[PDB]
């Protein structure tokens, strides 16, 4: 038994499609498996405050894109969020 | 009559050499020990799992050379090349960790 | 045996040419007599505000033993989040 | 029937589905809507894309074909942009930058 | 004339007025804490959430808040705060 | 029926009931233990008797009834163990506590 | 006579006032010209996170909130304006 | 009243403030700036000399960290 579960897999997945051969090795796919997981609640943090904050309760589409200003310095504020913007619209074109 | 380097010059050596590779640095054996000693104190009895008194020492480590980095700024502002003690509590005292 | 620890002179552990091999990593040329005795203060109190946190941990699980999985959460309180060991 | 990836549906790498498990086990919100997860996971598609291909790029620049921390470090605190968010952290194994002062030199 | 705003001001005012029988507190003397005070009880709760999410209990019980105050407090406070639940939690106990 | 509040019952005067609310609304948990508040209450009660019997202490040395938020700093700062607690932390019109260094003082 | 870049409104002898306060002794010449750098960076950032919330919220005017807020994630929270 | 509302204006426009808010930001860049100082002053005293200089504000920030 011992199902621990984590990000091993999406990872490596999303060096192939930057990286075709260069493989990943374990100590440098732990900090990869910590990183992922400090960012989600870095981000998720600030989510919540603003539903709070406007004493609203959902955390929705909007709520995130508001989180990622404050959080991600410099440009790549402008470059995820256009990898957000069309990740929604794109979802809800099959949807 | 045998060569002898001049003074300073092994040194840089090692400041290129040190700071390529990326291994521990203090003796594995006594940090260990040190972190059972220190502690002693807070709880009888502690087994401090193997793999979580490196992740002290890759923490700690990471610690100093966070400071001895800092204290060069110090040591070179004064005009100086070597660090002093007097350094140090400049040093800790601008972040917060002393006073 | 099943009794006493190694609770004395450990923190002499640091030897002179132990902690020149850090000073060297950070990029000091030149060092002086005195500070290994300053560090080696430095360096004892910084670790007694990390094991203090990782045993307060441990002891609220009821645990014995410390895991890396803690020394991380007590790391992660003061800023020094430590990537590769949890997560 | 004929279920289909809510990643695959966006076209995200990144699971659409954890993501949103842990917007509610987590207790951020006690609600979450349909497009925050989604969200969520793109940009954590994003930011581990450009930390990733920055240090495969070094370590093809030292010869060496897996990443490893020390050639994972480089690709963090040479890359202004992302040097800003992790500058508290400290990657084990990590090694640090070659920077010696310049009035560290010797004389010529 | 509604939306009643939420506020310790009545509670801060009790508890000067028992160390400190004569001392009047100023209006802006109080809004800080009525910021301390909202300020501690987060730093607190939103610690006690992380132990009650790492240990993997669903809830919030008198040992988290027992820990999370003999953390965050620097040192000796940690000894006096301590005090002043258990004895609560007892005379609580005792009446509950 | 009658009723009186747990703040009574657990001789605390910060409110066992209202700060219950703020835990089972401020989604610290899913569930939160009946003896939870009460005990945050008191924990409560010495942080914040502890400052104000510094405050008004500062007050008598103003000779001022009183209290300003010039002796809340003044009373958060000169105790070295408080302090720790509140290192980065800035309160309105605070000031800053008289300290000059003994050089730029003259010799004789 | 006042239109111009205004970070020249905060004056020398007012940057003489605070390291007076921070117990500074002889200030430099050049001092003036640094500071006027530094808190060019400060509030380069605290207003950009002041924005994005009220630019959230609908609101049209920045508010008390919305700065004590932004103030508190730089890790400098700032007691009294309310909490 | 009317710096803030010329640096706000480039991060977006039409901004009108609350007059309370105005106050928020004096009293922390006075905050800001008066512990630079104070811990600038322990850089020049490190110095031997009592003054300080420009190339010490930048020293003393790059201790703490804002530098980066």
């Amino acid at each position: 038994k011992t199902r621990k579960e984590s990000y091993a897999i999406y990872v490596y997945k999303v060096l192939k499609q930057v990286h075709p051969d260069t493989g990943i090795s374990s100590k440098a796919m732990s900090i990869m498996n910590s990183f992922v997981n400090d960012v989600f609640e870095r981000i998720a943090g600030e989510a919540s405050r603003l539903a709070h904050y406007n004493k609203r309760s959902t955390i929705t589409s909007r709520e995130i894109q508001t989180a990622v200003r404050l959080l991600l310095p410099g440009e790549l504020a402008k470059h995820a969020v256009s990898e957000g913007t069309k990740a929604v619209t794109k979802y809800t074109s099959a949807k | 009559k045998p060569h002898r380097y001049r003074p300073g010059t092994v040194a840089l050596r090692e400041i290129r050499r040190y700071q390529k590779s990326t291994e521990l640095l203090i003796r594995k054996l006594p940090f260990q020990r040190l972190v059972r000693e220190i502690a002693q104190d807070f709880k009888t009895d502690l087994r401090f799992q193997s793999s979580a008194v490196m992740a002290l020492q890759e923490a700690s480590e990471a610690y100093l050379v966070a400071l001895f980095e800092d204290t060069n700024l110090c040591a070179i502002h004064a005009k100086r090349v070597t660090i002093m003690p007097k350094d140090i509590q400049l040093a800790r005292r601008i972040r917060g960790e002393r006073a | 045996k099943r009794h006493r620890k190694v609770l004395r002179d450990n923190i002499q552990g640091i030897t002179k040419p132990a902690i020149r091999r850090l000073a060297r990593r950070g990029g000091v040329k030149r060092i002086s007599g005195l500070i290994y005795e300053e560090t080696r203060g430095v360096l004892k109190v910084f670790l007694e505000n990390v094991i203090r946190d990782a045993v307060t941990y441990t002891e609220h699980a009821k645990r014995k033993t410390v895991t890396a999985m803690d020394v991380v959460y007590a790391l992660k309180r003061q800023g020094r989040t430590l990537y590769g060991f949890g997560g | 029937a004929k279920a289909k990836t809510r990643s695959s549906r966006a076209g995200l790498q990144f699971p659409v589905g954890r993501v949103h498990r842990l917007l509610r086990k987590g207790n951020y919100a006690e609600r979450v809507g349909a497009g925050a997860p989604v969200y969520l996971a793109a940009v954590l598609e994003y930011l581990t894309a450009e930390i990733l291909e920055l240090a495969g790029n070094a370590a093809r620049d030292n010869k060496k074909t897996r990443i490893i921390p020390r050639h994972l470090q480089l690709a963090v605190r040479n890359d202004e942009e992302l040097n800003k968010l992790l500058g508290r952290v400290t990657i084990a194994q990590g090694g640090v930058l070659p920077n010696i002062q310049s009035v560290l030199l010797p004389k010529c």
